[PDB]
């Protein structure tokens, strides 16, 4: 309904807290399941 | 420009920028115009006739 708006993304606060704590637990997947 | 140039230099903005800053002069934000702009902006076009 509102005239001018534009697209635009809007970033996450939370993001910055959760894409450090991926990486860490990536490499001790492939310790263990393969065997 | 609206209120700044009384001050010096008048800065370009659009008008329906200018009073929806008044409306954070009275206590409500820009929510009460733009969610109503066709409306709200009409009604001042009636009030001069
Ligand atoms: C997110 O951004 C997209 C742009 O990638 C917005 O969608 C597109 O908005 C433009 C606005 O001009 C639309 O263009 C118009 O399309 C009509 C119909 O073809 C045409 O007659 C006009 O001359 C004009 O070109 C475009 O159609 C539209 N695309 C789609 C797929 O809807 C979208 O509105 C933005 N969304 C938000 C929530 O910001
Ligand atoms: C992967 O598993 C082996 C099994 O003995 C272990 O020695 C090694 O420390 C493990 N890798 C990591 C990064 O802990």
């Amino acid at each position: 309904v509102v005239i001018g708006i534009v697209n635009n993304t809007v970033y996450d606060p939370l993001q910055p807290e959760l894409d450090s704590f991926k990486e860490e637990l990536d490499k001790y997947f492939k310790n263990h399941t393969s065997p | 420009s609206g209120w700044t140039f009384g001050a010096g230099a008048a800065l370009q903005i659009p008008f329906a920028m200018q009073m929806a800053y008044r409306f954070n002069g009275i206590g409500v934000t820009q929510n009460v115009l733009y969610e109503n702009q066709k409306l709200i902006a009409n009604q001042f076009n009636s009030a001069i006739g």
